[PDB]
């Protein structure tokens, strides 16, 4: 059998960081809320 | 004639004991240098070799014949392969015995055929006994969990070697059920499709008295179903 | 797919040893676009291949992680442009 509990965890820990930092890169730098 | 019998008995039938499939092994016939006194002992020993060749043929036939792709558990199906896995390792002392016979024949070549017969007669009862179990499974198209009860009814008898010999096989075919249950209970993941481990959210999941083992009552089975559905939902 | 289908057979370790190294370069390719921002395709055998920025292709490994990598690389690759 295959499982992903020691494969997908140290990958998703970086996926989520990248996505949230992209949202923050929008807002605190490029000010879409101002537009 | 001596060494030839051992070779035939292991599953290499000679030009003396000619293998057919509608009759097994057969001697070449009356010759003026032989007469029935040795002949009958040889025939009685040849019975066990007939059974052994059939066993190896069946075990070979149902284990290692597909890269695993319906509804089939008797031409295919994990439980059949599990039985075939158990049967050869239970058959290991026979091979060990034949191995012993060659060494004894090497030490002193004048040893009788009755000498072989008395050593092998601890197997003379057990080998017909195990045959009806495999014959039941093949004939009645017994698949899935139903193989367990077929072996289990004859592992409640009154002969110790038959009981232990069947017990090892039942351990193996229990093992496949345990492997499916060990994931489905704590996760919900199942590895089987078109076979049952006696439990097939709140729909596509069915529990049946028919597929469940007779010697495992209904009450524990309902709890198993409850656990799996509960963890599957949240 | 043969691994999750059966593991109660004597041919489990041989096929496991085959897959354990046959999945080795693919793991490296997944480990590239996310940690270094370098998109590395092999022969078309790697699952993901390449103003408004919609110029990357997308045409069994689990698809539930496929799109997450597919978006985790393209933001860094946009910062490269």
């Amino acid at each position: 059998v295959l499982m992903k509990r020691s494969i997908t965890a140290p990958l998703a820990a970086h996926i989520s960081l990248v996505n949230k930092a992209a949202v923050d890169y929008f807002f605190v730098e490029l000010h879409l809320e101002a537009h | 004639m001596i060494h030839e019998l051992l070779l035939a008995l292991s599953g290499y039938p000679g030009s003396i004991f000619t293998w057919n499939k509608r009759s097994g092994l057969q001697v070449s016939q009356d010759f003026p240098f032989l007469h029935p006194s040795e002949t009958s002992v040889l025939n009685r020993l040849c019975r066990l070799g007939t059974d052994y060749i059939r066993f190896t043929e069946f075990i070979e036939q149902y284990t290692g014949h597909v890269q695993q792709q319906q509804g089939q558990g008797g031409l295919h199906g994990i439980y059949l392969r599990a039985f075939c896995t158990g049967l050869d390792s239970v058959l290991q002392p026979y091979r060990q015995a034949l191995l012993d016979l060659e060494q004894e024949f090497l030490g002193d070549p004048h040893l009788s055929i009755s000498h072989v017969n008395y050593f092998l007669d601890q197997f003379q009862l057990l080998f017909p006994s195990v045959m009806v179990v495999v014959e039941q499974i093949k004939s009645q198209k017994i698949h899935g969990c139903q193989i367990l009860e077929t072996v289990y009814k004859h592992s409640c008898g009154g002969l110790p070697p038959v009981r232990s010999a069947l017990e090892k096989i039942l351990a193996v075919c229990h093992g496949v059920m345990y492997k499916q249950l060990s994931a489905w209970m704590l996760h919900g993941l199942l590895l089987d499709q078109h076979e049952e481990f006696f439990i097939k959210s709140l729909k596509q999941f069915s529990l049946r008295v028919e597929i469940l083992p007779s010697y495992i009552p209904v009450r524990v089975a309902e709890k198993i179903l409850f656990v799996g559905e509960s963890v599957q939902m949240f | 797919q043969e691994a999750l289908h059966n593991c109660s057979n004597e041919h489990y370790p041989v096929l496991l040893s085959l897959l354990k190294t046959s999945c080795e370069p693919y793991t490296r390719f997944i480990h590239d676009w996310v940690y270094s921002g370098v998109f590395r395709d092999a022969y078309g055998e790697f699952m993901i291949q390449v103003k408004l920025y919609w110029t990357h292709g997308y045409v069994v490994f689990l698809k539930h992680i496929a799109h997450d990598i597919y978006v985790c690389g393209k933001t860094i690759n946009l910062l490269k442009l």
